[PDB]
């Protein structure tokens, strides 16, 4: 029942947003902030009254919340949106950072305000709808969607000390690779549902219907790998993740953007909902393959991330490596892994935003990203370089914040799986730290190696200020008690998991 | 003893105001809120240790909280306290507290004053997480905390690229040991289903009966941590270089909390590694390989501080040896009297070079037994303490009972290394002394506990680790006479060739096996060069090599493809009739070909 309005919120916000930009230009950004705290409201609204802890695994399907509205009846297309304790965790998380990112956009007096607020949330909305739609015209939909607004605020409103032209090339690039993965998973959706109307005779693009579906193997395998292939873009596993260094580099120096859509937090739950119970038994055939591409984007991420000059692209490569993390911990079948894929995933992203809102704090001091150009910041700065510090202390994986946490469940199920990748894995761990430290070593210790910062910055604002301590605050508290969101999705995770072990 | 988690919350509480307060603080209430947490720490540990033995020796468990609970995998946030708890975290506490009060009086005048207090709080805060812990991730989640704030602390003076180069070396080879640690923790969950330790002691053997192979993998990698975090073979190399950093950062490095989270790990799995007898072998040989090669290593060495790096490397490698001789009691009194004189040891260099004013190596100094002789009395007492003088240092008795163990279980060989290395430390430590010398309340503390009063005290280990096996009273008598000649024949030999004019010595080493040999041992033989060579070049070069990206050019290659027949593609639109009409008929040719053949 809420569902829809859960989506349709973020709409009617961006549109009202855009429209009373006649009353000022100070307008907007409030109605984008009680446009986000009512969708967080109704987000944890949901949590609360959803009774997530005390809910049993009782098999796919099995949602808390469940609305369907027919759309196109000639296929049997429906806007179907249903809610359980995974995508509701991301639904919170969205709604989180969309606060977060409505905040960081505050200063923002540009001429047109209304279009930026509009395209941001229209972003997030079509992100909740993501996580929200169990029909897969109207998932694909969504899907593709979320990519129109963010490349227009890429291309229009992206970097300006870099050329209009590396933007539009950034923006194409990153909208190429994300509509082709669509349209090839938009391919296996219509041929599943054809085969689905061959065996049995209905028109039908639930996922609830196409769950029992009488396929050959090497169908199977095909409709996988489609499948696969827009998640994996989207994921990214390498070779398929260059977008994103691009799109973080081109993005909007607000960073309000980097937190809207560039954080990847719907690829994973793509694969978790869709590629393992649709197909249980070409997930379990492909896993060996895309737990070594895991590895692969683990150490390839790494190797880049130490490789960078520009701090916004290490950051990017930071999430390459955690999202292969995620990716070995997808195919093992372990609920214990997909409990850690869980709190990894929810802390990536809040550790994540931390670093990108730190950087661009860090671009509006000193107006370059070159960590060639800056060095000794610990003494010019008041707040930020403690907060950096922290944050990538938390990106590393260490104990007291979430990503240690979700990580090494990970690690604890994959090694009850399979041991080799398990030990790759933590290899990359140690890479891990090496590029925290090599990113810490070279922005905010040593001498200053320019001019720019040999002299004393300005301080941090009082509300950037705030919505980074929430950030640390929120991490620490995921790192010693990450009991709630451990409950909240216990059923979902247990359904897939015993889906995918109970069909192969 | 219900209070057991203030212990933790005290230097937590004082960690956030110190970092919270961002120096704007005096130093006065920032060294007063510093000290006092820890010193808060301290008492609330000796109350425990009182009720602890007011109610007979009980080992007492405080849960917290639950940590994670996802099906069978149940990691709880609970504390436990028996003997070596109780004694690892008295040692942490009073150490702790005496350096944070000869910091606070160190210190003064120095920028990041409340930011040193604070990380030096969270130093403290996360090895009693690390001796408190119950099970194997509380465990490390201490060990990494540990790990961390000796990284924040070791390049303090974050200007000097040096000390931060030196404390990244630190990390990462503490975090290699940490992966170790978390194999171990991942094949013992694993197998066992469990990681509390008294849970997983007594489910090992019930477990271990059939096949034998996982519960030495399991040990073998816990051996792998215990290295990384106690800098010992083969992961001995970031102590000498982590010298870079302050004073009172170095005395709590080396002697109460980070080089002995490795033998409390070790004391700690005591059970898994008696069911694994080799990897025990394993334990002792890589402490008495480890002991050599430091004492050789520190014989050679031209800085104070390095001699003292790698006189902390000897000893730990002496407490693993004991370790390895089932002398569990022996290797914890060890920590305990190393922990005392390392420390006073560890202040009174930062008092010699809080007098010298200059970065210089020890030939440079020499007479300062006249110009500081409260620091000189320091030193001495402290090399008295590191060589084991017989009958008035407990470092004496501490090695008597090690070699002890070594004669009762059988262990010749390791005796041998243990009475080679003891002599080499006499050696190396008055080499110091003599070339250095010759040519204040917790100073107090350190002063009167490096003596034979640090002796008197015994840790209550009774009922936590087994007790050795006894030898006869004319083996030991005979083995306590023989550590006594060896150590006073070192030092007398040291006495010969240093304290004099430098003749022998310096024929020694102006000869050509001397350059070798000096070469060698200075640079902790190669061991520096050679993970460089292995494991730094080729990632600093696959990273040279891949920071053009390849995947992703290789995938902007179907971009530059298309590219290309486009642009073939369009010599076609030339704009001619005749052309066009040409075309038509090529086309016509081809549909009218194609369906004639099929
Ligand atoms: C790993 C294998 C298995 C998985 C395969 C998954 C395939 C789908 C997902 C990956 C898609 C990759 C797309 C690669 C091109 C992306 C866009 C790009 O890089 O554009 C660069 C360039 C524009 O920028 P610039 O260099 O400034 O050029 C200005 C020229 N005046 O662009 C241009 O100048 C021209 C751009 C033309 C349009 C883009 C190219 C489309 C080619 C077909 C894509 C479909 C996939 C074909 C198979 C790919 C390899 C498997
Ligand atoms: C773009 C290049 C073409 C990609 C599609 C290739 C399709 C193909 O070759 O299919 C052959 C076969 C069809 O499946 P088949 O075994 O006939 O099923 C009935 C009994 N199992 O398919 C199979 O047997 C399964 C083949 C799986 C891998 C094919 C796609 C690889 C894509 C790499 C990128
Ligand atoms: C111990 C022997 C037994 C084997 C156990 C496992 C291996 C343990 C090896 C430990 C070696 C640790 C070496 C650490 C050196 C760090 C110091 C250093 O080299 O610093 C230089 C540089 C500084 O970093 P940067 O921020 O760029 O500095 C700015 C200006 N210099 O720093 C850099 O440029 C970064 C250097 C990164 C080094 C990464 C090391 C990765 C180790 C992977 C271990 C794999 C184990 C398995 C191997 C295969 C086994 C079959
Ligand atoms: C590793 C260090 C030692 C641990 C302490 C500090 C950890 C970090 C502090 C921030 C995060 C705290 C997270 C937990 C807050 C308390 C809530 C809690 O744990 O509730 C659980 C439990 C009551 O519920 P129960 O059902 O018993 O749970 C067991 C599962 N069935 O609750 C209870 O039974 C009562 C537990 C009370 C614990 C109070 C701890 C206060 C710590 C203040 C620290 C101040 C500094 C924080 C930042 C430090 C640096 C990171
Ligand atoms: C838990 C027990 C121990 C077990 C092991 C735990 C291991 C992991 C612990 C992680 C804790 C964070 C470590 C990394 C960040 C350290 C930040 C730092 O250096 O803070 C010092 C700094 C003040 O230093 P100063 O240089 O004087 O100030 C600069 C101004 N010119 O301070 C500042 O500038 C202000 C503070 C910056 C952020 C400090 C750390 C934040 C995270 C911990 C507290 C979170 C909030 C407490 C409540 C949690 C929820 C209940
Ligand atoms: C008795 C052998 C050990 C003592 C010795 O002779 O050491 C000499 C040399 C180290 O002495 P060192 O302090 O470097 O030199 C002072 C004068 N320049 O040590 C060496 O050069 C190595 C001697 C190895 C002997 C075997």
């Amino acid at each position: 029942m809420l569902l829809p309005w859960l989506i349709l919120i973020p709409f009617i916000g961006g549109f009202l947003c855009w429209q009373t930009e006649r009353f000022g230009v100070k307008v907007p950004r409030w109605i984008a902030l009680i446009t986000m705290g009512l969708t967080l409201a109704l987000s944890l609204q949901l949590w609360l009254q959803g009774g997530y802890s005390l809910t049993q695994s009782a098999g796919i399907p099995q949602w808390q919340s469940e609305f369907d509205m027919p759309w196109i009846p000639r296929f049997g297309i429906s806007i179907h949106l249903a809610i359980d304790g995974l995508s509701l965790l991301m639904v919170v998380l969205t709604g989180l950072l969309g606060v977060l990112a409505v905040l960081c956009s505050w200063k923002e007096i540009e001429k047109y305000q209304g279009f930026f607020h509009l395209n941001l949330m229209w972003i997030l909305g079509g992100v909740i709808g993501v996580f929200l739609a169990i029909d897969m015209f109207l998932f694909f939909f969504f899907w593709e969607m979320m990519l129109v607004p963010m490349y227009f605020l890429i291309a229009l409103w992206g970097h300006k000390a870099s050329d209009g032209k590396t933007r539009i090339t950034a923006a194409t690039k990153f909208f190429i690779y994300t509509q082709a993965s669509g349209l090839v998973m938009l391919i296996a959706i219509l041929a599943l549902v054809f085969v689905h109307y061959n065996a049995t005779g209905v028109w039908t693009f639930n996922y609830e219907e196409l769950l029992n579906t009488p396929m050959s193997s090497g169908v199977e395998y095909l409709l996988m790998l489609g499948f696969f292939i827009a998640f994996a873009v989207k994921m990214p596993v390498v070779p398929l993740h260059g977008w994103l260094p691009d799109a973080h580099s081109q993005a909007p120096t607000a960073g309000s953007v980097d937190l809207a859509g560039i954080l990847l937090k719907t690829a994973a739950y793509g694969l978790l909902r869709f590629s393992l119970p649709l197909f249980p038994n070409a997930s379990a055939e492909f896993a060996p393959i895309a737990m070594w591409l895991g590895v692969i984007g683990i150490f390839y991420g790494a190797w880049m991330a130490f490789a960078q000059t520009d701090i916004k692209r290490l950051i990017a490569y930071t999430s390459v490596s955690h999202m292969g993390f995620v990716l070995i911990a997808i195919y093992t079948g372990s609920q214990l892994a997909y409990q850690g894929a869980v709190i990894q995933m929810i802390a990536h992203g809040l550790s994540a935003a931390g670093l990108f809102i730190l950087c661009g704090q860090l671009y509006e001091r000193i107006h370059t990203r070159d960590m060639r150009m800056m060095g000794g910041l610990w003494s010019k700065m008041k707040w930020l370089p403690a907060l950096s510090l922290f944050f990538a202390v938390a990106t590393l994986g260490m104990p007291g914040t979430g990503n240690f946490v979700g990580e090494f469940m990970i690690l604890f199920g994959s090694f009850q799986v399979v041991p080799v990748i398990t030990v790759i894995s933590t290899f990359g761990l140690v890479f891990a730290s090496v590029y925290s430290l090599a990113m810490l070593h070279r922005a905010y210790f040593g001498k200053a190696k320019s001019q720019i910062a040999s002299q004393e910055l300005p301080g941090m604002s009082l509300r950037e200020l705030f919505m980074i301590l929430l950030l640390v605050v929120l991490l620490v508290l995921l790192g010693f008690y990450p009991q709630p969101i451990l409950d909240t999705s216990h059923s979902a995770i247990g359904n897939i998991q015993q889906w995918f072990v109970n069909s192969v | 003893m219900n209070m057991l988690a203030l212990t933790i919350i005290l230097p937590l509480i004082g960690f956030v105001l110190l970092a919270f307060s961002r120096g704007r603080w005096s130093e006065n209430v920032s060294a007063i809120v510093g000290v006092g947490s820890v010193g808060l720490a301290a008492l609330v540990t000796a109350f425990i240790g009182v009720d602890f033995f007011a109610n007979g020796e009980q080992t007492y468990s405080q849960p917290l909280w639950t940590w994670m609970s996802v099906g069978d995998f149940n990691i709880g946030f609970n504390l436990v306290l028996d003997g070596l708890s109780l004694t690892m975290l008295s040692v942490v506490t009073g150490v702790g507290f005496l350096i944070h009060m000869y910091a606070s009086w160190y210190m003064r005048g120095e920028e990041g004053y409340s930011r040193f207090f604070a990380y030096t709080n969270l130093f403290i805060a996360s090895m009693v997480v690390l001796v408190l812990a119950d099970n194997l991730l509380l465990m490390y989640l201490g060990w990494e905390g540990v790990g961390l704030c000796s990284y924040l602390l070791i390049g303090f003076y974050y200007t000097d690229p040096k000390n931060g180069a030196a404390a990244m070396k630190a990390f990462v080879v503490t975090r290699v040991g940490d992966v170790f640690l978390a194999f171990a923790l991942f094949i013992l969950y694993n197998e066992l289903g469990t990681l509390n330790f008294r849970e997983m002691v007594e489910l090992a053997p019930a477990h271990f009966a059939d096949g034998n192979n996982m519960l030495m993998w399991a040990t073998l990698m816990l051996l792998g941590g215990a290295v990384g975090k106690s800098a010992q073979l083969p992961l001995q190399t970031w102590l000498a270089d982590a010298m870079a950093g302050p004073t009172p950062v170095s005395a709590l490095i080396h002697a109460a909390t980070m080089v002995t989270a490795g033998v409390y790990l070790i004391a700690r799995t005591h059970g898994l590694f008696l069911m694994t007898p080799e990897v025990l072998h394993l334990v002792g040989i890589v402490g008495a390989v480890t002991l050599l090669l430091a004492g050789f290593a520190a014989l050679v060495q031209t800085d104070i501080k390095r001699v003292l790096a790698y006189s902390t490397m000897s000893q730990i490698g002496y407490m693993f040896l004991a370790l390895g001789v089932q002398a569990w009691d022996a290797a914890i009194f060890h920590l305990m009297t190393h922990a005392f004189f390392k420390a006073l040891l560890f202040l009174a260099s930062g008092s010699v070079i809080l007098a010298c004013h200059h970065e210089q190596n020890i030939f440079k100094m020499g007479g300062l037994r006249k110009s500081i002789p409260l620091v000189y009395l320091c030193f001495l007492v402290g090399g008295a303490a590191l060589s084991a003088l017989p009958l008035v240092t407990a470092g004496f008795f501490s090695k008597d009972e090690i070699l002890a163990g070594a004669m009762a279980n059988g262990h010749i060989n390791l005796m041998v290394a243990g009475l080679v290395g003891a002599f080499m430390t006499s050696l190396y430590t008055f080499r110091m002394i003599f070339i250095v010398f010759h040519g204040s309340l917790p100073l107090i503390v350190l002063l009167i506990l490096s003596t034979f009063v640090g002796a008197l005290i015994v840790p209550p280990l009774q009922g936590v680790l087994p007790q050795t096996t006894e030898l006869a009273h004319g083996s030991m008598l005979t083995l306590e006479i023989t550590s006594g000649v060896v150590a006073v024949v070192g030092i007398l030999l040291a006495a010969w060739l240093w304290l004099g004019k430098r003749t022998l010595v310096t024929s020694i080493a102006n000869s050509a096996p001397g350059r070798l040999l000096s070469t060698w041992w200075y640079n902790a033989w190669g061991f520096d060069w050679l993970y460089d060579k292995v494991f730094v070049k080729p990632f600093l070069g696959i990273a040279w090599l891949l920071k053009r990206d390849p995947l992703n050019s290789m995938m902007n290659i179907p971009a530059v493809l298309s590219r290309f027949a486009g642009k073939g593609l369009l010599l076609s639109e030339n704009g001619y009739l005749r052309w066009y009409v040409a075309s038509m008929s090529i086309g016509a040719v081809v549909v009218l070909a194609l369906l004639m053949v099929l």
